[PDB]
């Protein structure tokens, strides 16, 4: 795990959160959290306005129509999400954003490039959005009825290159994709094209050489 | 932002689409509306000062407590009367904004996202904005698309506010 | 087994759509009984409501894990 | 995130050594000092609205370039989003005073928090000075000797003011 | 429902955990306050009607037009007076909930939840119940523990509303 | 670390909650119990050298082949038996740091998650330290809140490794 | 991931060319040792978890520091992670050995190692150390004549060794 | 690639598992078929030069307006055949690739992925290059195991065709 | 159940694949190994009775204190002596289902899977069973590839254990 | 998921009995039939295309309802879905083949299809008469006596004929 680095990497928090499941015969309280902590992962800890959110999904979900995962895919499918997240992105960033937010790591190989940005092309947002959700490793780690979270620890079938990448994505607890000093950049287009990775630099605060990215 | 362009082109990209026949026709929809919707926001414009303190007025009017009481969130003095007419302002050209846009985007964007939030915190009775809104819509003299398109916008700010 | 099941005749079949049922806006009512061969398994009969578009992956799901369907039909 | 009573534990873990007799009289010092702090949580609670409300109508009335058109504090989204902040820097302080240490502060509230600033142009001096009017308002909050058992709480709104200037100090 | 008990349970279940030492202390905590609350609880229940009443006067002095304007929103007439009144009695008894339970849930469960778009779509002021709910503060009469607790969801209730 | 005050902190932080009555109780529940727990602490830590080797002793008496065999995971010579004792003085020194915190949480993140691992791989018996834990249970002379907060410990620690 | 085979595709259509005989009669040597290459594996894989807890002992009572209080392997979650990583590399070596290319090794396992353990602060030198007592036990195991059909394991153990020398050097 | 050592450690790994008994019989199987998969290769590489060719003419022959069609995507001058017997040799060596590797992963990655469209985009009949690979089929002079481990790649291309 | 045959199928099932040269590699690897691994099954078979009888005996020497000791994880009666002897069975049993299906995918799903919880629950120490498989393995007097099949899943298990 | 040997292997542990020397024998018989099994798996699958193709056009052929406006194999996507289906019902027929078992055919295709095709409205007969079309055509190919070594294919022809069957009686 991650001990004595934790609090320096922003990962302490984490460390403390357990897994938000919605169980059978859920109360009203199971559903707010799930809809809380859906917010706050699959939109990246942006400030969500009251007149952003997706009541209509909400009331869904709260009645059992849907699950927590077609929650999720309603929330990644929305206008919402695309504002956020699609419209004003290279497809490279849009792919960096959907692993993190939908599986909660970062992409370990060229390959998931390849492979999401020839579906987008082909098949369209919505459905580049299914293959996410639908996969496999979102089956294995959470199933119908966990929220996405981050998986910081080692589990079966990880590369080590995904730990470093992953602190390329996340830069700290008080902090949103969206708030970062990349801003609309791609974080991993060039790590991924060569396979290569960058030395871990943790969020401002903890770390007094947070802000130092390199040059072109 | 919501406009007729932006959303035809969100559209096709959401898709991985060329721009079709539907998202021509959105545009010809624009081209039909545009002019009406520049003409409005001149008209608005030019008759913004006579429409934010008369719109100000009537607010004062319908709500004497606001220019009798004392307190942060009134008009009491010249300090709230300012910020009022300030708000009405606001309102009045973001408003213009959405006829050159051709859409809600810009009021969605500049003023009614968390606008629920700032009316609690600080304590602002949205009703006084709707009477402001109410005195714009039957004074603002338009007609036509102009006065069709001005109003959209006007109750779309209203429905928010209630 | 001496067990009952949900009725699902007429209209009780139906489910809320929204804006979370696809392309063709058809839900599609899986009931599996399943078992923990992953996640944690909550119940040894569960149902799942999918979209159309997401009918073909999650019958793959289902089959993966070596769960049983014993009925589907529309909602 | 550590308590008061956890810090000094994994201070001692590290050093694979029994807490010492001084280190337990001090944890029962706190321990004596525990309503105080109870109190002083639920007062900056209990005035949390007013606090924050107050607070961004001074550091808008002193700082008014942050709202006027262009300002970052101007449009109803961004407004928000910075009552939010005030909000949640608050909501941090309390839970750094009702656990006696500031980790929580550093873990969660300040954690990329500047990287968030610099990276939005969130003025973080201008966030520094509404802490501060928060920081004003929540020690006297804490300090008004009506309506409660009368005693000294210098040491808990010290205390109460170093995780405030730590929130100051980690914006700008 | 937020109360000591069941959120010490609810993150033991989360965790997969039987009850430790941590929940225990939870569940003491609960002990040496209940009795405090079920006293303020019969209390304010004893003078419910003196306290609302006296509370919707306070809502009335302090903001004369809900008693002199028409309007379904405020209490010019006994219609509005009655629906004032029993909302101000809402509030207290949730209130009395709140101090029987040990948290805010009842609060949260029964009226905060939603609060905001019921009074935006009724066009009622947050600032009405506000004062309502000063004025069962100042007359409650209660002490010590069971002030302190009592005072906790009434402020809960104003922050919630502020 | 699960303590009352971590844990009620974090529960709040995730529902995005202020501090409310909950959580001022599992303070007072904490405040309850903490001098009783830092009593507790010092009493087996003064007590800590007689204590290891008791328990020690008590192990190898129980188990004498731990004494008498051959093996890198046995105590037949002195590098086993520091091994032995080293690991005893930290069930000990980690069961004082959860009476000081009040919470199963130093003997989580320090001992108990991933203990399993190591005693499988360096082919350790969990029994053995069972009974270690028994005879310091037995021994510690602790009577009234210490007693049984330092057992529930103990007992916590029990229960995981069987 | 590429094995020996395919490894040596690549190259070739990258050129646009065929293989050439030299190449083809290099691969069919490769194949006459496969059956060794199978034992290799299986030797290692055999005595897996002898090799990685033989490797932590020794690794710990040369290096002390390492499991005192305080130290990166002190604690059962840094203990357990620790041995976690040495059966990791182990695994990865022993792939790398099937396949007979060092990529799933390369790219899976070592690339960005140095990074992570120099951010957790685990001490990358100890871990070559202890990557260098399981080379020593697995490369002894390799080459046990006892109970197999006798011949010249020499390539094969000499390949093995460095993969482990690839995995000691990427830590550190 | 797909290959079958590949493929072996490729399932292990995603299961965190060492190779057992179930990889080495992968491995064995991949060492029965080797020897025969570079013979063959070896076979197909010295005769390319007659089978390409041959195959070329095989699909002038099969659709003569290949050679007689005025086109970019045509065969009719000197420049369209230098195009067809590059594409139909960059089948076959492919396909030897494929006999190396012992799996279908040189033409998936190199030859496959992608060729729907290529095919479109420069208005390609796949059935020509059905036709070439058939031709190949009939005249590589292959026999035993590399007969079937070859017409399995080459038939494999034109499923992937077809 | 790992196997080569149900992972080659899995692994292309996962693809959407139809079974290629890769796959038919893998069948072949099975029928290389599946004769030695039915004779090693049948040797292990007729051999069962002497091979636990002396596997037990051997842990019960390594180990005596499990003839000596009182306890329900001990064999220091006839019902323990028959509760050991019957595991032994089952690990005998389990293994020479491996070996007819060529993978240790009988030893994951009915022994391996939960064995860790098993063996803390009843306090059975996994040194005990260690022991009996390396007995198994030093007696079962296979050779050739029937002994390095059957070693190896014996070491398996004996790795799991450890 | 089982095979012919894991099949057996379950029902004995099921009783917890070794495999007797009969059962072992059968396995024995199975293995030394395992190359024309392979020959089966690789004849179907290389005509895979030619065989969903034919069996489609003949379906049509003698079903032209199915293709008409209205029909439910009429338009593109629901042709390329048709198509689809008949391929993953070959598909998974092959694996059941290769494996000596129907489990994987049963739990991975036929588990729900025919609620499937009801909830769907598609024409489960029709698509019987499809897996039949493509049965008979799979026979004569694995059947075939030109480029093969000769030998009796009856036992595995009349196994893969069952896996068919069963294919077609769970649709329709
Ligand atoms: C500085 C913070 C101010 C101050 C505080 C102060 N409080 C006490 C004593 C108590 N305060 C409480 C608090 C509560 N009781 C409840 O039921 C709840 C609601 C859930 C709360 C918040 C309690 C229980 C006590 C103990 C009993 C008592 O009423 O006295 C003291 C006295 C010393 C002590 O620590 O006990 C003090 C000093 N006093 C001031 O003058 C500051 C303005
Ligand atoms: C019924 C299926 C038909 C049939 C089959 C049949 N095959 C053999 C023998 C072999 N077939 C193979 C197969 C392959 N070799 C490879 O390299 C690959 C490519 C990956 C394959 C698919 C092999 C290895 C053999 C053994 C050697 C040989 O060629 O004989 C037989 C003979 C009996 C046996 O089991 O070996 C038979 C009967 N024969 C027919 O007549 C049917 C039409
Ligand atoms: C260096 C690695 C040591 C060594 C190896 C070695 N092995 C062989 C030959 C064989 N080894 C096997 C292996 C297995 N048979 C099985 O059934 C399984 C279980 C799935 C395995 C792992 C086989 C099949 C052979 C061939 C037949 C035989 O039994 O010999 C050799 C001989 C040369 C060759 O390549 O065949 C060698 C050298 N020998 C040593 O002395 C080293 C210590
Ligand atoms: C043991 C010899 C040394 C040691 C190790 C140690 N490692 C960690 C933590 C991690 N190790 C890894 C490495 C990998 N993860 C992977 O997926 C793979 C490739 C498949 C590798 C090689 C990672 C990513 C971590 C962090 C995440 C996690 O642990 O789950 C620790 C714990 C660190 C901490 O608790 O903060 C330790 C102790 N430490 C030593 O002192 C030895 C020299
Ligand atoms: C064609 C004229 C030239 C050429 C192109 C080429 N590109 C790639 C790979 C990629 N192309 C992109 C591009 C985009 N991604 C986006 O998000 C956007 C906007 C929506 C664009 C334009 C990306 C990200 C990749 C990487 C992933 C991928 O491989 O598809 C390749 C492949 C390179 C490789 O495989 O290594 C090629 C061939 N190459 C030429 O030679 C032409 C000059
Ligand atoms: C006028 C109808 C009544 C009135 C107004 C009043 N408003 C405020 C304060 C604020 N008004 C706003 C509104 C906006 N800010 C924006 O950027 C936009 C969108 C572009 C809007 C609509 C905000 C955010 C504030 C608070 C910050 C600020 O003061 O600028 C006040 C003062 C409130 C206070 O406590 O300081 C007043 C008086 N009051 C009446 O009584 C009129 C009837
Ligand atoms: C108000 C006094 C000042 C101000 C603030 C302001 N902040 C933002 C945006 C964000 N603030 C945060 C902070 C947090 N989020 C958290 O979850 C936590 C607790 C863990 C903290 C501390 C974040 C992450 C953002 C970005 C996310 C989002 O959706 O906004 C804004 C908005 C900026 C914009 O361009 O929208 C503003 C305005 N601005 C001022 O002028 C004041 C000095
Ligand atoms: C005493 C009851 C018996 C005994 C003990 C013994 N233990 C070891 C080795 C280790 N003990 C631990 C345990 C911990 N390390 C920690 O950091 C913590 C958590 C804070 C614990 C509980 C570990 C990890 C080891 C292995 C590494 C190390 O040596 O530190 C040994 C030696 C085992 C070996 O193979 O070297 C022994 C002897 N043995 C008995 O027979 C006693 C009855
Ligand atoms: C005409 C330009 C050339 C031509 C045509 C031809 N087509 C087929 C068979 C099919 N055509 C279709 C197409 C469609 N079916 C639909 O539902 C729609 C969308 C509404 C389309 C466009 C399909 C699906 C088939 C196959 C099934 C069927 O027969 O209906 C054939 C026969 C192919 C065969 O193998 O039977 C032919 C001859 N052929 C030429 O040579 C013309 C130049
Ligand atoms: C062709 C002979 C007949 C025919 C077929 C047809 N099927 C569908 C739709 C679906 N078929 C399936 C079946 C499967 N999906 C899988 O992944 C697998 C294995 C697990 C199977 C067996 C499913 C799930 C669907 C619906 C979802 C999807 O298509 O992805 C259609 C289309 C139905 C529609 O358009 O609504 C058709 C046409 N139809 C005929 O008329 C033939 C007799």
């Amino acid at each position: 795990a991650i001990t004595t680095a934790a609090s320096r990497l922003g990962v302490a928090p984490y460390n403390e959160s357990r897994p938000v499941e919605l169980r059978p015969d859920f109360s009203l309280d199971d559903a707010k959290m799930v809809i809380r902590a859906v917010y706050r992962q699959v939109l990246g800890n942006d400030y969500i306005m009251d007149s952003e959110r997706l009541k209509g999904a909400e009331s869904l979900l709260t009645n059992g129509s849907i699950s927590v995962r077609e929650f999720v895919r309603t929330v990644a499918k929305s206008e919402l999400y695309k504002k956020k997240f699609l419209y004003n992105n290279f497809q490279t960033r849009v792919i960096e954003l959907n692993y993190k937010h939908l599986l909660g790591r970062a992409p370990f190989s060229e390959d998931e490039v390849i492979f999401h940005l020839d579906l987008y092309e082909n098949q369209g947002f919505d459905a580049d959005i299914d293959s996410y959700i639908d996969s496999v490793e979102y089956q294995e780690n959470f199933g119908e009825n966990i929220v996405p979270y981050y998986r910081f620890n080692n589990q079966v079938g990880d590369r080590t290159v995904g730990f470093t990448r992953m602190f390329r994505l996340y830069r700290g607890y008080a902090n949103s994709d969206r708030s970062q000093l990349e801003r609309s950049s791609s974080r991993l287009a060039t790590e991924l094209g060569q396979n290569t990775v960058s030395a871990i630099v943790g969020p401002s605060g903890s770390n007094a050489g947070w802000a130092y990215r390199p040059s072109r | 932002m919501k406009t007729p362009l932006t959303e035809a082109v969100s559209t096709a990209d959401s898709q991985g689409r060329f721009l079709s026949s539907t998202e021509l026709q959105i545009a010809f929809g624009r081209l039909r509306q545009a002019n009406a919707g520049l003409q409005a926001a001149k008209a608005l414009t030019d008759n913004a000062q006579s429409l934010v303190n008369g719109a100000a007025q009537a607010v004062y009017n319908k709500f004497p407590y606001t220019t009798q009481t004392q307190g942060n969130n009134f008009a009491a003095d010249q300090r709230g009367k300012d910020k009022c007419a300030r708000d009405i302002g606001y309102y009045l050209r973001i408003v213009t904004y959405c006829l050159v846009a051709g859409g809600t985007g810009p009021l969605d964007e500049y003023l009614i996202a968390g606008i629920d939030e700032i009316n609690r915190t600080f304590d602002l009775s949205p009703s006084w904005y709707v009477e402001a809104l109410k005195y714009i819509k039957a004074n603002h003299g338009l007609s036509g698309d102009a006065r069709d398109e001005a109003n959209s916008y006007l109750d779309y700010a209203i429905n928010a506010l209630s | 087994r001496n067990t009952a099941s949900p009725v699902y005749a007429g209209s009780t079949a139906e489910s809320l759509r929204g804006t979370s049922a696809g392309s063709r806006n058809q839900m599609y009512r899986l009931q599996v009984i399943q078992g923990a061969a992953g996640t944690r398994v909550r119940r040894g009969k569960a149902e799942y409501l999918v979209s159309y578009d997401n009918l073909s992956a999650k019958l793959q799901q289902i089959n993966r894990q070596g769960d049983t369907v014993t009925m589907i039909s529309l909602a | 995130m550590f308590d008061v009573f956890t810090r000094v534990v994994s201070q001692a873990d590290a050093r694979g050594e029994y807490l010492s007799g001084s280190q337990l009289d001090a944890l029962s010092a706190t321990v004596a000092e525990g309503n105080k702090r109870i109190d002083s949580v639920n007062r900056i609670t209990g005035n949390a609205s007013a606090i924050v409300s107050n607070a961004a109508r001074a550091l808008f009335a002193e700082q008014p370039q942050l709202i006027q058109p262009g300002g970052n504090a101007y449009t109803s989204r961004r407004m928000a989003a910075c009552l939010r902040d005030m909000e949640i820097i608050l909501r941090y302080v309390t839970y750094a005073t009702f656990t006696g240490d500031a980790s929580v502060l550093e873990d969660r509230c300040l954690n990329g928090l500047r990287e968030t600033y610099v990276a939005l142009g969130v003025p973080g001096a201008s966030v520094a000075a509404g802490v501060q009017k928060m920081k004003e308002a929540a020690l006297d909050i804490v300090n008004d000797p009506n309506g409660i058992t009368r005693g000294d709480c210098s040491a808990i709104v010290a205390e109460i003011a170093g995780y405030f200037d730590r929130a100051a100090a980690a914006v700008a």
